[PDB]
RNA sequence: ACGGGGAAUCAGGGUUCGAUUCCGGAGAGGGAGCCUGAGAAACGGCUACCACAUCCAAGGAAGGCAGCAGGCGCGCAAAUU
RNA sequence: UAAAGUUGCUGCAGUUAAAAAGCUCGUAGUUGGAUCUUGGGAGCGGCCGUCCCCUGCUCGGCGCCGGCCCGAAGCGUUUACUUUGAAAAAAUUAGAGUGUUCAAAGCAGGCCGCCUGGAUACCGCAGCUAGGAAUAAUGGAAUAGGACCGCGGUUCUAUUUUGUUGGUUUUCGGAACUGAGGCCAUGAUUAAGAGGGACGGCCGGGGGCAUUCGUAUUGCGCCGCUAGAGGUGAAAUUCUUGGACCGGCGCAAGACGGACCAGAGCGAAAGCAUUUGCCAAGAAUGUUUUCAUUAAUCAAGAACGAAAGUCGGAGGUUCGAAGACGAUCAGAUACCGUCGUAGUUCCGACCAUAAACGAUGCCGACUGGCGAUGCGGCGGCGUUAUUCCCAUGACCCGCCGGGCAGCUUCCGGGAAACCAAAGUCUUUGGGUUCCGGGGGGAGUAUGGUUGCAAAGCUGAAACUUAAAGGAAUUGACGGAAGGGCACCACC
RNA sequence: GAAGACGGUCGAACUUGACUAUCUAGAGGAAGUAAAAGUCGUAACAAGGUUUCCGUAGGUGAACCUGCGGAAGGAUCAUUA
RNA sequence: AGUCGGCAAGCCGGAUCCGUAACUUCGGGAUAAGGAUUGGCUCUAAGGGCUCAGCCGACUUAGAACUGGUGCGGACCAGGGGAAUCCGACUGUUUAAUUAAAACAAAGCAUCGCGAAGGCCCGCGGCGGGUGUUGACGCGAUGUGAUUUCUGCCCAGU
């Protein structure tokens, strides 16, 4: 059954920390225990082990990463510049 | 009609079901806060008490001081303001009698000239005004 | 008018009267069967054996130099496709407009057009399934369709 | 969508007559159809018409006189007994003198009169005056 | 809101009423229990409790008109002990 | 109760008077294209009216020479509908009879012992019975487990029989199964100016992401020359020899996408405009492609939904709620001016409302022209581009489809304004959602629900009131416009 | 074969509590309507003297003002290569 | 009714089965509140292993009868409850030996300094030292004190 109506993850706080800390956090938390697909092996096993640390349990291969997600937005947009202004260089 | 459909029954009759009580007369008849309201209590007449005789303005350029009574019904216990309806004929009543009240003939609605009064005096201690008015009866005391 | 647009266009094919077989045509019966069954062999959908059929060879409709239409006649040799292609080529699109959702989310009107054609696949669905063309358990979901193509 | 065929024949000869065409072309032809435009044909309100029927619904060209003022259609089509046949020619018809009520029995299609004289009611299509 | 046969009002459709002499049901102040009998959960039959009320010598005894009349009350509102 | 067609099934209304949800999706509900048997014959009346026939497979007497005729019993897709019959308390209603002196009643009465009455109709809906087969549903055989025709075997069994007394096997009748057949005209309506899908070349400020460019604005740096610059009805607040404004050259930042731009296009609506690339989508057109009714509209439910607003980040040029100030004014906490916060921008979540307007639900049909316009297709002189012509572009003349519109009119409608739809409506019924019922009170109170909040959705009553309102007309009026006039007007 | 008793059963009724419906008191608060001709303005109707109106915000004695985006129910169906 | 004051004492208490309001940050409140049951004895039913039947094995729950001077969580163990106000969100910490609090801390919020020859700070001194094995999502300095909802006017004085 569905235990809680809009309490998720964050239900183990109980009636603490307020109504909006106790939901801003629920979309991070939510997030830096997910487990992600390993781009490299393909299963889904890429598992926060610490902050900035992503580790595949299938590959055991280890990923620097965003501290709450695998892959932070302003870091994609990094890497895609990036490979603009690589192939612009060289041409 | 909207919908011809042959079964459509059901669709057609709980419309008209449901319309009816956007008709401002159906409403007040099929609900009780019509029937709580009205202090006879959809009686026609009613007898109560009066307890003092109080002067109504009229409002528009129809200028006068209509005569009326502030009755308390018996029945319920409310109290109303009946009009007096003809002429001299305040002197009659006097205070502390009973007096057969009817409505005025609007069914619950402000008459002309007066200002929120929906009710006249028909009788006074047990013997018709208007027996009173014409001289055929006078008022034993 | 469209089912699922504004649209009331007036565009389709309009077969002759006279449902003769061509006087030009010189292929028999069995031959454009045979030649139905090969184009249905390396891969191809009834729709589109019929253009490929009166354009080459020149066959006004397969309805009438045989007594039997392409799917019917596919069927009875256990060529045909087990899903109609109508409903496959409606998949095969959910699961395109699904697949270009992902990365674009905030492509709102890919999402609108992603609950048409969803739309779409439920009601041919409950159609097949009344004719008894599939499984009356069939279900189309979302995460498995993209399994067929 | 076209729900209703015979209705859509039926309001396309009355457009039609009130414009004052020579003859109408109705495009689906149902056996309804043809059998009630004969009702009409049988009393003269109608002249000869056509049924060009081709491989699908056909079309029929219904050649029209100066005599028909309107031929509606009812819809549904209700149920009639013999008893509240009169009533519903009471409320239909112009008159008692002119005007048909056309309804099918299991005797075919007919109008109200002819359906008094087989002595059976059935479901009503149209009426014509 | 006892139901129905019906009643009022209508061109055709309807709308409203039906406590009321016919049929059916329910009930005898409120609930409950039961004796007798072919038939009753009977009340112009019993046994309780609750409410109300009568007679008493103060120990007790006795009661059920939504039967016909009649009275009180209630009311705008209804007859002869 | 009628009047009230002001509850509208018959029979209302929803452009502006009360009113169509912002928009699309969507389940119940409602409604659904066409298509399967007509004709012929005997008789009668003056080509016409009426009758019957196109029914198949146990028992008996007009009987007659296994067959025929006839009578009765049984079976023959199912409902809806319709016709018939039955069964259907009276009283009441309708209604027959009858001089209660008439009548309302009543069921009696009528003749010189007799003669008669105390009828009949309706009593739905449901259930029962018989007929009809249009209309509307529903079914049959296309992996043939199809129908018929005879079979061959297997198992049990009424048994009739074995003269009777037993067992046994069978012909025998029945029940079931299993193999080989034979035969069928052997079994699939059409392909909607319904729909879906495919395919073809296009098309479009549709959507998304990325990229690019453009002046301008603000700011800064430097250079020049200078005393005002700004702003207004007029000014001031403000900037200014600490060099403002102006001119030049640079730089940075964030917005915005001018002119081209249209009664043009696209999108469900909201909405959408620098370049180029990528991604997925789509209408219309073309179609001798495929599927074969899959459809229409839709309570519940769902997606999207300008601006403002809200919550987080990033950024903050311009503009600018609040605020401050300068004017104006009787006062202005307003209009005007100078600053200027939130906001305006982006990203990610909320919100679900707008005069979200065409104040006009959607689908379908029909009913005048006319000139254009956008997209696709088809046809046709000629002109112009590649040039080297055919084919393609750009014009030119037409036709077809649907698309935004326009003009015109005695189609027709409308209270009119006006409308080719707001028409085909007392000659009233194509299908289907929503929704209105004098004005206020009031979209308020309350309850519920959604939201972080703002609020949204749902939504009364007491009380009050004789009008409120729509379109149009004539006046008066206007710090409205255009002409003209007067020393009771000015110059 | 009486009284009486154990147990069972039906179970009135009382006590208590909860739920529910209807009516009703209430300081104070905040509305609506009516009465009259009060005070302060002048928002609206003529371009009503800042065009009006809608949604949404903020503000102000009060009508209202302003911002942003709409609408014409506008004082423009029109403005020229 | 005592008293400044229900201080002290008392009541409540386990478990099983029922039942559970306002309010709410929707998690709670909650053992809310309020009820009933509970012993002894004799049984029945259900819940497993090993080779249909046979052979082993454990505990536990539910139900029934009988029974006692209505007594049964018999000792022990073991929450009084409710509705409202004020303060502080909470947990945490604190004046060892008179003050455990409403004080302090706190997450949250908001300012301020600083791009390293730097900020803050130490040190009698030095190419000294700490932050710093650090680099603005960091370090240093302050105020306020969760959430919700807001945070107005004043730059004359200092």
């Amino acid at each position: 059954a569905k235990r809680t109506k809009k309490v998720g993850i964050v239900g183990k706080y109980g009636t603490r920390y307020g109504a909006s800390l106790r939901k801003m956090v629920k979309k991070i938390e939510i997030s830096q225990h997910a487990k992600y697909t390993c781009s490299f092996c393909g299963k889904t096993k890429m598992k926060r082990r610490a902050v900035g640390i992503w580790h595949c349990g299938s590959c055991m291969k280890t990923v620097a990463g965003g501290a709450w997600t695998y892959n932070t937005t302003s870091a994609v947009t990094v890497k895609s510049a990036i490979r603009r202004l690589k192939e612009l260089k060289d041409q | 009609g909207k919908c011809r459909g042959l079964r459509t029954a059901r669709k057609l009759r709980s419309h008209r079901r449901d319309q009816k009580w956007h008709d401002k007369q159906y409403k007040k008849a099929h609900l009780g806060t019509a029937l709580k309201a009205n202090p006879f209590g959809g009686a026609s007449h009613a007898k109560g008490i009066v307890l003092e005789k109080v002067g109504v303005e009229a409002k528009q350029p129809n200028s006068a001081i209509r005569k009326c009574v502030r009755v308390q019904l018996i029945k319920n216990g409310k109290k109303i303001t009946a009009f007096v309806p003809n002429d001299g004929c305040l002197n009659f009543i006097e205070e502390n009698d009973e007096v057969l009240v009817a409505g005025f003939g609007r069914k619950g609605h402000a008459v002309g000239d007066i200002p929120g009064v929906r009710f006249k005096v028909v009788k006074v201690a047990n013997v018709s005004l208007l027996a009173l008015y014409k001289g055929k009866k006078e008022r034993p005391r | 008018g469209r089912m699922h647009a504004p649209g009331k266009g007036l565009s389709q094919s309009a077969l002759p009267y006279r449902r003769s077989v061509p006087t030009w045509l010189k292929l028999t019966s069995d031959d454009v069967k045979e030649q139905i069954y090969k184009l249905a062999k390396k891969g191809l959908t009834p729709s589109q054996i019929g253009v490929i059929l009166r354009d080459s060879h020149g066959v006004a409709q397969v309805r009438f130099v045989t007594g039997n239409k392409i799917l019917r006649i596919l069927k009875s040799k256990g060529l045909a496709p087990d899903l109609p292609e109508d409903l496959y080529h409606l998949i095969k699109k959910a699961v395109a407009v699904r697949k270009h959702l992902e990365r674009n989310r905030k492509d709102k009107d890919a999402k609108f057009r992603l609950i048409l054609i969803e739309s779409r696949i439920h009601r041919l669905a409950r159609y097949y399934k009344t004719k008894r063309v599939l499984p009356p358990n069939w279900k189309y979901e979302s995460s498995t369709a993209s399994a067929l193509v | 969508v076209r729900m209703n065929v015979l209705a859509d024949a039926l309001k396309s000869i009355n457009n039609a007559e009130k414009r004052g065409k020579r003859q109408v072309l109705i495009r689906p032809c149902s056996k309804v159809i043809v059998r009630f435009l004969t009702v009409m044909m049988k009393h003269g309100y109608i002249g000869e018409f056509e049924i060009i029927d081709d491989h699908r619904a056909g079309k029929i060209v219904v050649n029209l006189t100066g005599r028909l003022n309107k031929c509606g259609v009812i819809s549904p089509r209700f149920d009639v007994q013999l008893k509240d046949l009169e009533k519903w020619q009471n409320n239909l018809l112009p008159s008692r003198q002119f005007g048909f009520i056309v309804l099918t029995t299991s005797a075919g299609i007919m109008d109200h009169e002819e359906a008094r004289r087989k002595h059976t009611g059935g479901k009503i299509l149209g009426f014509f005056f």
